């Protein structure tokens, strides 16, 4: 599927949806520099939580995920 | 040699007899006694007959209770939850005109924003017993359990700055709505056709990507799978409140415009660095800013709004 950085480079990498959001973020650490820890993916207005499964979100191939960087508030 | 009561839920207890030749951890495991991690201490008569909270080396039965009480958590959850509870015991809430807000300490402003927002959500409850109970306690005036719990669930670390908006939505993923909310999206294409996409309950009161009511309703054009424009628009919406969240974006909050929202969160600082969260509400045609216990008021404010909270929706198109 497609994932876009806010006003930024958008790549698509496809992996069969058995995958846990932890794993999309995990293959994301293997394709772009960022650590799964800091990456929060947003799809169709919902933050994807690590526990649930791409299949769970009705996400079809060629669908658009959004990568937002975790903010640090103190 | 002493006897101690071991539990993970405060309802089921077992006797564990201990000697004083190794540490508590050596003989039993990671244990808390009155909030204190005493795992690496040697058992003494003071703790005789007393109850202890165990975090690992769980029984088969205790594990069953852990899952029931807290849901499926990683093995470190209990240690993290209990320790966070002790770490955060010293945090203070200040109350202004009955509004409770968490006093700034150890980079916790993001939490002040999460809690103050949650305090505003009508008719919500948590699926996880432990979380629900902690929540009820939170509303009772005792917020330690709820705070520590939410950090454990959010995999926050005490003292480290963290994203407010992100935590708010993980927390809500554990909640449910006690009333009826409904939102319906209509998508259409001349070849594929029309599609109604329905959301009910909490799912109908939250959206990440938009921070204004108009933008949620406004018609959105893109390309369909078949190789043409797919359109999308909101065609019904009936909610008790509406939580819209997006990236820190700069705007002017004005009460002259006679806003729709009851409250909003603001991110102060730069984004590639460590900032500060502030919770703000409109009551009084004025924006009351709750800066982690510190209260101030403005007519308008140049700020980067993240989360926005709207009242109940009754919309049809
Ligand atoms: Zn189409």
């Amino acid at each position: 599927i497609f994932v876009k950085t806010l006003t930024g480079k958008t790549i698509t990498l496809e992996v069969e949806p058995s995958d846990t959001i932890e794993n999309v973020k995990a293959k994301i650490q293997d394709k772009e520099g960022i650590p799964p820890d800091q990456q929060r993916l947003i799809f169709a207005g919902k933050q994807l939580e690590d526990g649930r499964t791409l299949s769970d979100y009705n996400i079809q191939k060629e669908s658009t995920l959004h990568l937002v960087l975790r903010l640090r508030g103190g | 040699t002493i006897e101690v009561l071991v539990t993970v839920d405060g309802v089921n207890f077992r006797t564990v007899v201990l000697n004083n030749k190794n540490t508590y951890r050596s003989q039993l495991g990671c244990v808390f006694f009155n909030g204190a991690d005493i795992s690496d201490t040697i058992p003494d008569e003071k703790q005789n007959g007393h109850s202890l909270y165990l975090a690992d080396n769980l029984t088969a039965d205790e594990t069953k209770a852990l899952k029931e009480l807290y849901g499926p958590v990683d093995p470190t959850f209990l240690h993290r939850f209990y320790s966070l509870k002790a770490a955060v015991h010293g945090w203070k809430m200040v109350v202004c005109d009955k509004v409770r807000s968490l006093k700034l300490s150890d980079n916790n402003s993001y939490l002040n924003a999460v809690i103050m927002t949650l305090d505003l959500l009508k008719d919500i409850k948590f699926v996880i017993p432990a979380l629900q109970h902690a929540f009820m306690k939170h509303k009772g005036g005792d917020s330690t359990d709820f705070i520590a719990l939410i950090m454990a669930y959010g995999n926050c670390t005490f003292g480290a700055p963290d994203d407010a908006s992100r935590l708010l939505h993980t927390v809500l993923a554990k909640a449910e709505l006690c009333c009826s909310a409904r939102m319906v999206w209509r998508e259409w294409c001349n070849v594929c056709g029309i599609k109604d996409v329905v959301l009910q309950g909490l799912k109908a009161c939250c959206y990440v990507g938009v921070q204004t009511v108009e933008d949620l309703r406004a018609r959105m054009t893109y390309v369909c799978q078949c190789g043409g424009e797919r359109h999308r628009q909101l065609v019904e919406h009936t909610t008790p409140w509406l939580l819209l969240s997006g990236t820190p974006n700069e705007k002017l909050v004005t009460t002259s415009t006679a806003p729709d929202f009851v409250a909003f969160n603001v991110f102060q600082g730069i984004e590639t660095a460590v900032g500060h969260y502030v919770h703000a509400r409109l009551k009084g045609g004025l924006i009351l800013k709750f800066d982690s216990g510190t209260v101030s008021k403005t007519s308008d404010w140049k700020c980067k709004v993240t989360d926005v909270l709207f009242p109940g929706q009754k919309y049809s198109s």
